[PDB]
């Protein structure tokens, strides 16, 4: 299903994106801000909460040294750039991908993306389990769970 | 299937290179009518 | 392997039809199933084997043996129990206190129907055998079993039935005392059958004496010839060694010459060296061994295998095939250690890639490239009409020759071929018919 | 075509970007190599002839092999190809016997344990696919994971027990208080049996932590510590300051991620390479071996034990038998499994 | 660095036990504290890596064609004697294959001792046992007897020259079975080496710690520095013409050096002497690497450099 | 015990009694196939 | 025995530096290597060390070869 | 038809797959030599050299009472077979024998030297199933045969000729050699037998077998930037036969280059896809 | 090459009642089949 | 080189024209000779020779010439890959 | 009998590929036996790190407590790190006997070694190892106590310091072992240990004293005429 998406483009000047919040489960955090808005292009320029401050500009790559700046102070949610809020023509680009995760570097153009990530979500199968490899099967293919309540 | 190369990587940048020689002989071609 | 229960063929559950719930494991397999013995592969939980002291009702279910026990004092009259009979009775294990007359613990523990639940020392009908009663015959052979985990114990099982024999090998320091049993009941040793002592061990056979209290006009003495070195059914070498020696009376019904990997009679399955527990630079980091030098010196981890490798004669229809002692076109370096006949002597040392058989087959006539006829016409050499097909051993240890037989049709028989191996073979067997 | 098959074994003399191929499958991969190194070389005439020679092999076709195996990659894969590491490139080295040698540090990417595991072996035919695999597909540069940046050269088993039982400390030792200027001194001090192995110790070691030089200040910790952190590179943001901890199998795979961000990815392979070497070296020397006494069972069990038996026993004379069946196995046996637990640990 | 340091006393007390030269140990009390495991372990390393012995390397007997069969008066396999003449001490002091008959037949018991050789094979351990024979035929058995080091496999000098019927067995040449070694500090700390060597009767204990130093000492004194053929071939094997292959014929040569020797005297008293062949067939003569005279007159003249 | 466990006796531990011994391990096919085939006299191979 | 490390730097594409050094080495088989010394080398590991110090736009002689038919 | 039995003498060699009495399994490393092996005291040294961290893993620890209890009988060997050395038929000797060993042991005849010549190996022992050794009784035993209560003995280093600074456990432990053996396992083929149909190489070591890339292999190679390696490894290696010759005369020759049309696998599918109704006509 | 014949395990040729654990319904509930499973002959089966 | 493949119903006229010969007999070779049958599916006339180039019936086995046809047999002189 | 002969031996032990000073060297010993690459190794590596004959300071100098005071004016570090350089100061007593020492100097200057007047004959090879660049104070005068001394030795009136000093030549050895051949057998051993001595002997005549002190110690076997 994925092995058609491939990086041809190199920027797409898409300016929407996608909201990224941390995981938090009574009062701690499962993962940090840093470490899941790493590796990702910038959508809009960052305001510090409080101090009247621009801690990222609009359209930046989100560094190390970006990452543990905006780690340490404080701040919400910050709109960043995805694959999925990408429109350009058909593939994917490099702008909306980020950075790739073999290699430090920005993901170069051609690289095949589809692949590896099936890959990578193949990869932890065969150790799990109301969830786990049957519930991310049906969950992937988007069937029928059980009766709810329509909203 | 058909055994050309993948549209990937090398192969991407293999199509990208034939695509600009195709333009530079069209262009190459235009001037001599 | 004969002991094996399989679930699938004509009138059975297909593997990719066996589902979940029957690769489990039910709570009525105690004693009548080993839950211990079972391929590790994709077919699970389906080739499982029986017990040691389960048995086969004439209807066809499987039986165990349960001691029965009355009130308090324990009876000794073993009973076998059947599967669907035992459900309406009271089980209890064994390693009970038996110091007293009966049970004084009075919380033996016992399993009433499936799960087991402490119960009183009332109506208790039914008391294990023995321990060793749901372990298989494969199991049952692991030392100081019952401190490891169960999953780790299935695959110390089929490690087991898979160790080739060695040359010269001994029987372990710590055994769980089975394994002279498995070597007696299974066909690979010899056995005495009368009380008649022993005349002369000549080695490839033994002869015993009729017997210390024969019976009148029986048979004279018990001539009993040891199998040599000879392909098994696995490629792997089986030979008997004596251990009688003159004299030494012998009771009937006793081991006489071990069989292959067996000495004394006890079983064995290899040789054991002194272990040290410890990473040495990081040369068994991974589940790997490190072995010295010492262990190949003495030859104690050796074995001896065979191949047996065939060849055929069949004709063709543009005339028939023949062994032909040369090929056209060979080395005639590679044509030694081969016989007039065609075929290697025996005890002959060959290499990978060595004419074992010379045969060649009649090839018709082809066409042929200019250059190659230039050639040919050149050189003054003559193109043969034969094509070489004769037998090559695979790349390999390329071991010595050990034996060789050739089947002749009807028609002709010792005419030109193998005439000394037939002579041989006639001199063989009137030499021990006059020796018999 | 061109490919084969045989079981793997580890080795640690090897470094991370050669493995070992036995002489008698690189002999029939590389035929037609060989044919071409003899037809240039002039040691052979025709084709034929040629196809003759490797055929009685002759004692000087072995030349010839070790020439022409110099550069060329070799693919190996693991049967199982779940992910895209399973397929990495070495360079082949000459070897007898007949088991593939592997480095210890590679065989966690593969997820193939040395027990009776074998890899196949391919070979690139043409010359920009064997160009393409030493820049693209070599083990030297497949170090992060693809589904997450985690490097995947953290040591196993061997490794990280040899760092951890380097990297402990304890005040009691002998020897301890004095200073040492070079680990030189150390080493010839630990020759001589005069300081313990790890022990509270003063030694100069030179940090380089305003990215200029340093006047090797001062710094007090055991000859275990710093003798590993001198394969660090010099580098701001790293030194002996990061070699304080215990040395953890996540702690030491959380350092190899910093090395590997900060410097290049030279550094980074090199101090894998030299780190392998000092734990197998380490591990060797200490006695790791396993034993009956080694693993204990609290005394307090038995009472723990005793006392949970006789408390379910009044549970069982009081019956509804399946809440009484439910509550007595959830509460007491739960709760005393847990207390022998935490007594044993 | 040179008798500077204390060193220890020569005669080191050698103790003679009740083994007949089998198990013999060393002491040594001033002997450089500090150096008991260098030069102990070192000693040990060198004592069971490389020591000239003698052993079986090749059995060969009438009643048997290769290494699986079996005779009709032993008790065992042929394969199973190979397991037992391999582990028989003998020593030669000698260089050069042998030839050791065995010949005998009895109750059974074929001890080691009872071999028939020259006198420059003792063989030891006299009560070893090979085969054991049930009153049955005689077996005629010849050995053979080499010097190695080591281990040498069955492979590598039993099928190099063979012919049919030699049954093929792997040797070990080690004089020594096992070594001790401890170290204990004297009254001053000195350690004391004690090291008790175990050997059979190929060389004594005291003579292989002895070849042992001397093997170390001759390694470790590499560290310090000082303190023409185309005559064989035919005169027709050019083709030059036909005119001179006649002349050549008729002059009876059969080697290029009686035609280089003489330029222009037999040249041209010679019948049919081709002016302008004389000088092409001088130019391929000195093409091939050779010319007038330039060696010595008809210096193979005989059969022994053909080719 | 004759002629086997003379020559090399074999220390046992535990406390378990020896007063029934599990038949032999092939008794099965040979208990099967001689239901089969009865090789009997003629008014016999009732089954 | 030279790292991608310099050569990704110099040309941080990784996908043009195999074609590249591929092109490097079909012209160094015939009457080249007047850059760099082979250093007991074989041609994809000595046009990969001349990557390093030579200039990385050299595309257009590739791209002329395939201009015309 | 000739029937020719040759036979091999196989030795352990490196890459052979030995696995211990229990599930601990592993192939077998590179052999070192004896005087490389750990010097043991009294001149002994071991022959094998397991890795101790398979314990906390895998839940088994018989083998660890296995081998304690095997260094404790091959201690009282080695100690019942020195009293019988000083004089054969002592009376000393039997009463050792016979408190060793829990009688029937001693026997009138003269079959006790016979007995001492197999005990000297070691006395067997035989420990139920299910009713095997207790603690007590293994620690007894140790206490017994002269070797220290822990179990543990210190042991030297052959290589380097020091002491480890830790007590380590050696013993007698029971080993197999399995049947995975190396030299039947290995195999390497450059140019075989092809198919019939197919027009590919056979697969399997019977004869000149090619290992099989498989379709998750494929994915590797697309996952890489790896264009060119992953074309002609399906087209000129295995597919295509005309193009097959040309690489094997490029090798040969000194150039390498390669030219791959079409594969016959796409083309038998083609004809295949013909048969039917369906219309496949190539264009362009 | 001798050949040795392994012993099938397969389900006794008797009635049987097994009732699905409500599953393959619209609710939850049991259907309590009942087969009549002979030795050779067709199958007989009385599901709810 | 081929792109933009194209699938589709095939008619009767294009079977006809992909066809060379149409077969009659259902015989596939003989028993005495292993040879084709003259309407056999395994046939020569239609499916090209069995040799290469080497006609049947020893008439044009000379292998010099390719555009030549038997009269008698009735099969043209090809490779074997034109059977395919 | 002649069984030490037979064997392999490396004719030319000269391959000498460390040339980056006179204090640095790597040897090689390629054609070498199996086994023996590894004991010469060790045995080199363990008597290179023993009783050599060397020199020592084991001497501190005035109005300063031992180990307990930090500077007397405007000292550039602390006593402990004056005593770590001296420590490692390169010196070859010709003479016997502990000799004195003595160093002074003035003026805000780096400190060298040289300035050390040597009355005992006792000259410094490599002056320019102490690093001392004190300004505006008297930290001069220091006494040294050199003493001859064989290997390394443990830290044994007022003012005197409990400083042990290296006494060998050699600093740090790290032997190796590369198996390297083609046909005939893979398993000769190689040696390509090296050597980081101060500069008092070069590393060749160590390797040499080294094998001269084994071939004397080891004179336990028969004359042999
Ligand atoms: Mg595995
Ligand atoms: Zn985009
Ligand atoms: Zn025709």
């Amino acid at each position: 299903v994925a092995q058609d998406c491939i990086i041809v483009e190199e920027d797409c000047g898409t300016t929407k994106g996608i909201t990224l919040r941390a995981v938090v489960e009574g009062g701690d955090v499962l993962v940090s801000l840093g470490s899941r808005v790493l590796g990702r292009f910038t959508a809009e320029d960052v305001k510090d909460p409080g101090t009247g401050e621009l801690v990222v500009p609009a359209d930046t790559y989100i560094d190390e040294n970006i990452a543990d700046a905006i780690e340490a102070a404080v701040v919400q949610s910050v709109k960043v750039r995805s694959v999925l809020t990408c429109e350009a023509k058909i593939g994917v680009c490099g702008a909306c991908y980020g950075r790739d995760l073999a290699r430090g570097t920005p993901v170069n153009i051609g690289e095949a993306v589809g692949v590896i990530a099936a890959q990578s979500i193949g990869e932890p199968g065969t150790q799990l389990t109301t969830g786990g490899l049957p519930r991310v099967a049906e969950l992937f293919e988007a069937r029928r769970p059980k009766d709810c309540a329509v909203i | 299937i058909v055994g050309r190369l993948i549209p990937a990587g090398t192969g991407s940048y293999l199509r990208s290179l034939q695509r600009v020689a195709a333009k530079r002989d069209e262009q190459l071609a235009q001037q001599r009518e | 392997h004969k002991r094996r229960l399989s679930a699938l063929g004509p009138g059975g559950l297909t593997r990719e039809r066996a589902g979940f719930e029957v690769r489990d494991v039910h709570p009525t397999h105690y004693g009548r199933i080993c839950p211990i013995e079972t391929p590790e592969g994709p077919n699970i939980g389906l080739i499982n084997s029986l017990a040691t002291h389960a048995r086969v009702n004439k209807y066809g279910f499987i039986e165990s043996p349960y001691r029965r026990v009355k009130d308090g004092k324990p009876q000794d009259e073993v009973v076998y129990m059947s599967a669907m009979e035992e459900s309406k009775h009271v089980i209890a294990q064994s390693n009970i206190k038996v110091a007293e007359g009966e049970i004084v613990e009075d919380l033996v523990p016992g399993r009433i129907n499936g799960e087991p639940t402490l119960l009183q020392k009332e109506t208790v009908d039914l008391m294990d055998v023995s321990p060793r009663q749901v372990v298989s015959v494969a199991a049952a052979l692991i030392p100081f079993l019952e401190n490891d985990d169960a999953n780790r114990a299935l695959m110390g099982s089929n490690m087991q039935r898979q160790a080739v024999p060695l040359v010269q090998s001994d029987a372990p320091l710590v055994g769980t005392g089975m394994e002279a049993v498995v070597a007696r009941d299974s066909g690979a040793v010899v056995i005495a059958k009368r009380t008649g002592v022993v005349e002369q061990i000549d080695g490839t056979r033994i002869v015993i004496r009729a017997t210390e209290e024969t019976d009148p006009a029986r048979s004279g003495v018990d001539i009993y010839r040891m199998s040599k070195f000879q392909r098994s059914n696995q490629s792997t070498c089986i030979n008997q060694r004596p251990l009688v020696k003159v004299g030494d009376r012998i009771v009937a019904g006793d081991i006489i010459a071990d069989g292959p990997s067996t000495e004394l009679g006890e079983l064995a399955l290899g040789r054991n060296a002194l272990v040290a527990f410890m990473p040495w630079n990081g040369y068994n980091f991974e589940d790997s061994i490190l072995i010295s030098e010492r262990i190949v010196r003495d030859d104690v981890f050796t074995s001896i295998h065979i191949e047996e490798f065939e060849v055929m004669a069949r004709d063709t229809k543009l005339g028939p095939e023949e062994i032909t002692r040369d090929i056209p076109n060979v080395g005639e370096e590679a044509l030694r250690n081969l016989d007039e006949a065609g075929i290697v002597a025996i005890g002959a040392e060959v290499q990978p890639g060595d004419i074992l058989v010379g045969k060649v087959t009649p090839k018709g006539e082809s066409p042929m490239t200019p250059e190659e006829k230039l050639l040919r016409a050149i050189f003054g050499e003559k193109a043969s009409d034969v094509r070489d097909t004769s037998l090559r051993l695979p790349p390999g240890v390329a071991g010595t020759i050990v034996d060789v037989r050739v089947f002749n049709r009807h028609g002709v028989d010792k005419d030109e071929r193998a005439l000394a191996i037939e002579r041989a073979e006639i001199d063989r067997l009137g030499k021990d018919r006059d020796d018999e | 075509d061109y490919s084969g098959r045989s079981v793997i074994v580890v080795g640690p003399e090897l470094k991370l970007h050669e493995c070992g191929l036995p002489k008698k499958m690189a002999l029939e991969l590389f035929k037609p190599f060989i044919y071409a190194r003899l037809d240039a070389k002039g040691l052979s005439g025709t084709v034929k002839q040629s196809k003759r020679m490797v055929e009685r092999e002759q004692p000087q076709v072995w030349d010839i092999l070790e020439e022409v195996i110099r550069e060329h990659p070799v693919l190996l894969n693991r049967a199982p190809t779940l992910h895209r590491l399973g397929i990495q490139a070495f360079e082949p080295k000459l070897i007898e016997g007949k088991a593939i040698q592997l480095h210890p540090l590679v065989c966690a990417a593969f997820n193939a344990d040395f027990d009776g595991d074998q890899m196949a072996v391919h070979v690139p035919l043409s010359l920009e696919a064997q160009l393409e695999a030493r820049v693209l597909m070599m083990s030297t540069n497949n170090i992060l994971s693809p589904a997450n940046g985690r490097p995947i050269i953290v040591p196993s088993q061997d490794i990280v027990l040899g760092l951890y039982y380097l990297s402990v400390a304890r005040d009691g030792e002998p020897g301890e208080g004095k200073i040492f200027a070079d680990l030189g001194e150390i080493e010839a001090a630990m020759d001589a049996g005069v300081v313990s192995l790890h022990a509270k110790i003063k030694a100069r070691h030179t940090e380089m932590t305003p990215e200029g030089v340093l006047l090797r200040k001062v710094i007090d910790t055991t000859p275990g510590r710093m003798k590993i952190a001198a394969l660090l590179p010099h580098h701001p943001q790293i030194g002996h300051r990061l070699i304080e901890k215990a040395l953890t199998k996540k702690e030491i795979g959380n350092l190899i991620d910093i090395v590997y961000r900060h410097c290049g990815q030279k550094a980074t392979v090199i101090f894998a390479d030299k780190v392998m070497g000092l734990g197998f070296k380490e591990a060797a020397k200490a006695g790791i071996s396993f034993g009956k006494d080694d693993i204990i069972i609290p005394v307090r069990k038995t009472a723990i034990v005793e006392e949970t038996r006789k408390l379910a026993e009044e549970y069982e004379q009081q019956y509804i038998t399946k809440g009484e069946k439910y509550n007595k196995v959830v509460d007491a046996w739960a709760k005393a499994t847990d207390r022998v637990a935490d007594e044993m640990m | 660095r040179n008798w500077n340091e204390l060193i220890r006393p020569e005669k080191p007390q050698i103790e003679t036990g009740a083994d007949a030269t089998r198990k013999a140990r060393i002491v040594a009390e001033p002997l450089e504290r500090g150096f008991g495991v260098t030069l102990g372990n070192a000693l040990r390393r060198v004592l069971l890596s490389s020591l000239q012995g003698a052993a079986v390397t090749a059995i060969q007997i009438d009643g048997v064609v290769h290494e699986f069969s079996s005779l009709e008066g032993v008790r065992e396999d042929v394969v199973d004697i190979v397991l037992n003449i391999k582990q028989l001490a003998v020593r030669m002091h000698a260089e050069g294959p042998k030839r050791m008959t065995l010949r005998a037949t009895g109750p059974g018991p074929v001890t080691a001792g009872q071999i028939e050789t020259p006198a420059d094979i003792e063989i030891l351990n006299p009560d070893h046992v090979l085969c054991t024979l049930d009153d049955g035929a005689s077996v005629r058995m010849e050995f053979t007897v080499n010097n190695g080091k080591g281990y040498v496999p069955a492979d590598r000098n039993r099928p190099e020259d063979a012919p049919i019927g030699l049954i093929a067995v792997d040797a070990l040449y080690s004089p020594v079975k096992r070594v001790a070694y401890r170290v204990e500090p004297t009254r001053l700390d000195y350690d004391k080496l004690i090291l008790e060597v175990e050997t059979n009767g190929a060389v004594t204990p005291v003579d292989a710690v002895a070849y042992a130093a001397r093997i170390l000492q001759d390694q470790l004194q590499i560290f310090i520095t000082f303190e023409n053929p185309a005559l064989l071939k035919k005169v027709d094997e050019l083709e030059l013409s036909v005119r001179s292959a006649n002349c050549l014929k008729n002059d009876n040569i059969v080697y290029i050096g009686d035609l280089i020797q003489k330029t222009e005297a037999e040249m041209l008293r010679t019948p049919n002497f081709g002016r302008k062949s004389l000088n092409e067939i001088k130019e391929v003569l000195a093409g091939m690497g050779l010319h007038l005279g330039m060696d010595v007159p008809n210096w193979p003249p005989e059969n022994i450099e053909d080719l | 015990q004759s002629f086997t466990g003379k020559k090399r006796i074999r220390k046992s531990f535990g406390r378990i009694p020896e007063a029934v011994q599990m038949p032999n391990l092939i008794e099965v096919q040979r208990s099967s196939y001689e239901q089969f085939l009865q090789r009997e006299t003629r008014p016999g191979l009732r089954r | 025995r030279v790292t991608v490390e310099d050569c990704v730097e110099k040309v941080p594409n990784r996908f043009a530096l195999v074609l590249l050094s591929a092109h490097r080495a079909r012209g160094i088989s015939a009457g080249a290597a007047l850059m760099v010394d082979r250093d007991n080398d074989k041609n994809p590991v000595v046009a990969l060390r001349e990557i390093a110090d030579d200039v990385i736009d050299h595309e257009g002689l590739k791209e002329h070869l395939i201009s015309t038919l | 038809m000739v029937k020719v039995f040759v036979a091999v003498k196989r030795k352990l060699q490196p890459g052979d797959k030995m696995a211990g009495r229990h599930g601990n399994k592993g192939v077998i490393s590179r052999i070192l030599p004896i005087e490389d092996m750990p010097f043991l005291a009294d001149g002994t040294h071991v022959d094998v050299v397991l890795n101790p961290l398979g314990v906390p893993s895998r839940m088994n620890v018989g083998q660890i009472f296995e081998t304690h209890l095997g260094w404790a009988c091959a201690n009282l060997g080695k100690q019942i077979t020195n009293l019988l050395e000083d004089w054969q038929q002592g009376g000393q000797k039997q009463a050792l024998v016979e408190r060793l060993t829990e009688e029937e042991l001693p026997d009138t005849e003269e079959g006790l030297v016979e007995l001492a010549r197999n005990l000297g190996k070691g006395v067997p022992i035989a420990t139920p199933v299910f009713d095997g050794a207790r603690m007590d009784d293994i620690e007894g035993h140790l206490e017994m045969a002269g070797v220290n209560k822990s179990g543990q003995s210190i042991l030297f280093d052959g290589l380097t000729g020091e002491q480890f600074k830790r007590p380590v456990t050696v013993g007698y432990i029971y080993m197999l050699k399995l049947h995975h053996l190396v030299d039947d396992k290995i195999h390497a083929r450059s140019i075989g037998p092809y198919s019939l149909v197919t027009q590919q190489p056979l697969g399997g070591k019977a004869q000149f077998g090619g290992q099989r890339f498989g379709e998750m292999e494929v994915w590797a190679l697309e996952a890489y930037g790896a264009a060119y390696t992953l074309q002609e490894m399906l087209t000129v290696k295995s597919d295509d036969v005309a193009g097959r010759t040309k690489v094997y005369e490029s090798i040969v020759r000194g150039d390498d280059t390669f030219e791959a049309g079409i594969p016959e696998s796409f083309n038998v599918l083609v004809k295949e896809m013909r048969s039917l109704g369906l219309n496949v006509e190539l264009e362009n | 090459t001798e050949r040795v014949i392994v012993s099938q395990m397969h389900r006794s040729p008797g009635v049987f009642f097994d009732h699905d654990k409500g599953k393959t319904h619209a609710s939850g509930k049991l259907l309590f089949a009942a087969r009549v499973i002979p030795y050779r002959g067709s199958w007989l089966d009385f599901e709810f | 080189t081929f792109d933009q493949i194209r699938i589709s119903l095939a008619s009767p006229e294009k079977i006809r024209s992909w066809s060379f010969g149409e077969i009659k007999k259902p015989e596939t070779i003989n028993y005495r000779t292993f040879k084709p049958e003259r309407d056999g599916l395994f046939c020569a006339r239609i499916f090209g020779p069995t040799k290469d180039y080497e006609c049947l019936c020893g008439k044009y086995k000379r292998m010099k010439y390719k555009g030549i046809i038997c009269e008698k047999c009735g099969v043209e002189v090809t490779l074997a890959r034109v059977r395919r």
